[PDB]
């Protein structure tokens, strides 16, 4: 029969969870955001649609930090994203409190994974309406991750989600091929600013604001920091230049 | 209700024209046993605040963790975390004061005597005390435990009232404190010769000095003292 897509934890005859799939639609309908893993860190960038001149520029920050070494960005229902980060934060504090050392990216990824997967187990809750790109630096390297509404996640070289994910993924795949030795934090920041401008074509109708953040063992000391002022503008230009 | 096991003695401090100075020795006593010697009891928070702690060391370490968290938490979704929305010494103090009073009210105190020293964003000096009872107060000079009896009298000879702060220089102030640390080493049976000192100046920022030592002590006259009354040799 039908109706398998009305309740959250229900398996359809083909073994799918339709509500999770519908959640994905909310994600695809969102702003595009990405992540790039460099030789000693990671970079995060996102597209901020400027609905109107009334939006105070640079004020509505979307990228969020967890603990002090992790960055998270997401596409979809923004509130759901914050909800997931609040949890990640408790999750990270709990881990540090007990083990003293700040939470490793892999460990952190699974904490978010189990929580998101948890929201696909009952019909009393709705799945998360966001895909989240996050990561940072830890005891042994940099790590990048992307988490789907199903709770599914993997480690990535580069990642993208949202409206222009295809453009972005395409650009990311190029970089991967043309740089088997690894991009640098400095380069990734520019490369990231570009990918976002390019991927902005799938929404070229509205004007936007660029946002970047990074966590590099050499550039930020393994701490997550927002790209501001000069470094930001320099990246804006690098993009504005290669968009023509 | 509990009882302190490993403890830190005095924490002395005072304010001068451009900031505040605070110091504490590096000892962690275990009753009459001077057990640990590399204990830092001055906890810097950001770059405008230093929290000096005396009393139970396990609780001190717990307050340390609480303080690191405040910093982490304040940074969350805060684009002005290192500017207009950074932690003020007064915020850090009100927080601890709140905790200290709640813990005494549950009959399970953090067995400490704390002094928060720092400079507000508008340059004002900040110096306030809070202890295991949740009791709090401010004064041009503040010392805990033993130093309350021996350090305050000395430091107050430099800054006796509010009008004395603008007339006091970092040099005079640091001098007074360093001398007080020596006196405490002379008469406090739970003190150490090594100590840390920190200065928070509205211009020079936070200066944290580690591994200081009491120097220029007078002991020579001890040779002329024999017996306890009538003995001559």
């Amino acid at each position: 029969g039908t109706g398998y897509d009305l309740s959250n934890s229900v398996f359809s005859p083909d073994g799918r969870n339709f509500q999770v799939e519908y959640a994905v639609k909310a994600v695809e309908n969102g702003t595009t955001s990405i992540g790039i893993k460099c030789n000693d860190g990671v970079v995060f960038a996102v597209e901020k649609l400027i609905t109107s001149k009334l939006l105070v520029p640079q004020k509505n920050v979307k990228i969020q930090v967890v603990d002090r070494h992790i960055g998270c960005v997401y596409s979809g229902l923004i509130p759901d994203g914050r909800h997931l980060v609040n949890r990640g934060r408790e999750e990270a504090a709990s881990f540090k409190k007990l083990y003293k050392t700040p939470i490793p990216i892999p460990a952190f990824a699974d904490r978010l994974g189990q929580y998101v997967q948890a929201h696909t187990l009952y019909n009393s809750v709705r799945p998360f309406g966001v895909s989240t790109i996050f990561g940072g630096v830890d005891k042994n390297g940099a790590h990048l991750y992307m988490l789907e509404p199903s709770g599914s996640y993997w480690g990535y070289k580069g990642a993208a989600t949202g409206k222009g994910r295809q453009s972005a993924k395409a650009e990311l795949e190029k970089l991967v091929d043309h740089h088997p030795e690894g991009l640098s934090a400095r380069e990734a920041v520019k490369q990231a600013a570009k990918i976002i401008y390019l991927a902005h074509e799938d929404n070229k109708e509205k004007d936007f604001e660029l946002e970047i953040s990074w966590c590099s063992l050499s550039e930020t000391n393994g701490l997550h920091k927002f790209v501001k002022g000069d470094l930001l503008q320099e990246a804006i230009d690098f993009a504005q230049k290669e968009i023509n | 209700t509990q009882q302190p096991i490993v403890t830190g003695t005095s924490v002395i401090s005072m304010k001068y024209d451009n900031g505040v100075i605070i110091a504490a020795d590096n000892l962690g006593s275990y009753g009459s046993l001077l057990r640990f010697n590399g204990v830092e009891r001055l906890i810097p928070v950001g770059d405008n605040t230093v929290v000096g702690i005396s009393g139970d060391i396990s609780d001190m370490q717990h307050i340390e963790r609480l303080l690191k968290d405040l910093v982490t938490e304040n940074a969350y979704d805060n684009p002005l975390a290192d500017a207009e929305e950074a932690l003020e010494p007064s915020y850090i103090f009100e927080y601890l004061a709140t905790v200290m009073y709640q813990r005494r009210s549950k009959m399970n105190p953090l067995w400490n005597a704390i002094i928060v020293a720092g400079v507000q964003s508008n340059g004002d000096q900040f110096l306030r005390y809070v202890n295991l009872l949740g009791v709090t107060y401010s004064s041009p000079t503040l010392a805990t435990g033993f130093g309350a009896h021996m350090a305050n009298p000395l430091l107050r000879k430099v800054v006796d009232r509010e009008s004395d702060i603008p007339k006091t220089t970092v040099q005079v102030a640091e001098e007074a404190i360093v001398n007080a640390m020596r006196v405490l080493y002379y008469r406090d049976a739970r003190s150490s010769r090594n100590f840390s000192l920190a200065i928070i100046d509205k211009n020079t920022g936070l200066t944290f000095k580690k591994n200081l030592q009491v120097e220029n002590m007078k002991w020579d006259f001890a040779k002329d003292i024999k017996g306890y009354g009538t003995q001559k040799i």
